[PDB]
């Protein structure tokens, strides 16, 4: 009967790596966030970056030509040295 | 009738209204149909982290071409009013 006691025993011998599996999973299943995350952080942060880098973060699809009519700095509406 | 009275009732017009209940009638349901098709739900909504990327994402495109809209429509309501528009002659 001491080999039943000896497996009753042993069945926790690996406490820290179940422990370590049960957080592993929460990790896994808080991985899909970032799909929200990381854009979010970019859509705030995309006015720091320089214009050559918003084209590229964008693929192209926003450029210089792309900032609105009446751009926050007037003398840069429509380019670097205006309209015309 | 009896408007304006402590009489006032509803008139016969407003209880018939009141009598088409439209049971078992369902004349919209054309466009639920058609919006699940686009199988939004079982791609984004139903998963949290998802419907959040939904938000994000779908409020970062939105908020661009919206402007992008009322942009064009403001370049073409001030047509020929715009400094854009009316390139200055320098005087001799
Ligand atoms: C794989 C599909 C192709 C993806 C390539 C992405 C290219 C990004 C790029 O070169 O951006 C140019 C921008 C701007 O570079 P630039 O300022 O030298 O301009 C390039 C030249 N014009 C203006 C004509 C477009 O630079 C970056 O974004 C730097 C990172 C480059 C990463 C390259 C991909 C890896
Ligand atoms: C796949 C391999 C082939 C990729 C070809 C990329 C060509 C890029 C190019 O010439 O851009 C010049 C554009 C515009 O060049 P530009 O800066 O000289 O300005 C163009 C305006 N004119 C001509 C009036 C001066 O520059 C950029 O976009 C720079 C950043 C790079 C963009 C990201 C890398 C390319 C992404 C390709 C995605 C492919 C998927 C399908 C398309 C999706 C988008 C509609
Ligand atoms: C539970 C709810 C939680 C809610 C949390 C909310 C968090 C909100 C965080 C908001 C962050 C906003 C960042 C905005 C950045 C600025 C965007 C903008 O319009 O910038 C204006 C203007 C644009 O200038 P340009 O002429 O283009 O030339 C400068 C170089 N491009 O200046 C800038 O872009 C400068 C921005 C500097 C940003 C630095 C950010 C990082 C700082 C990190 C260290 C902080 C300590």
């Amino acid at each position: 009967t001491l080999a039943v006691y000896h497996r009753l025993w042993g069945m926790t011998e690996q406490f820290a790596a179940r422990k370590k599996w049960g957080w592993r999973q929460v990790y896994h299943r808080m991985l899909p966030f970032q799909i929200a995350l990381y854009p979010s952080l970019m859509w705030y942060l995309f006015g720091w970056f320089d214009d050559p880098y918003k084209e590229a973060m964008t693929l192209g699809i926003w450029n210089v030509s792309k900032r609105s009519l009446y751009f926050w700095d007037p003398l840069r509406s429509g380019g670097d040295k205006g309209w015309y | 009738s009896g408007f304006g009275t402590s009489y006032a009732h509803d008139p016969k017009w407003i209880e018939d209204w009141m009598a088409r209940k439209r049971v078992g009638v369902d004349r919209m349901d054309w466009f639920f149909r058609a919006f699940n098709r686009l199988r939004l739900y079982e791609l984004f909504f139903k998963s949290t982290p998802r419907f959040y990327a939904f938000m994000v994402i779908g409020g970062l495109l939105g908020s661009y071409y919206w402007s992008r809209f009322w942009e064009q429509y403001w370049i073409r309501v001030n047509k020929g009013r715009l400094y854009k528009d009316v390139p200055y002659v320098y005087p001799p």
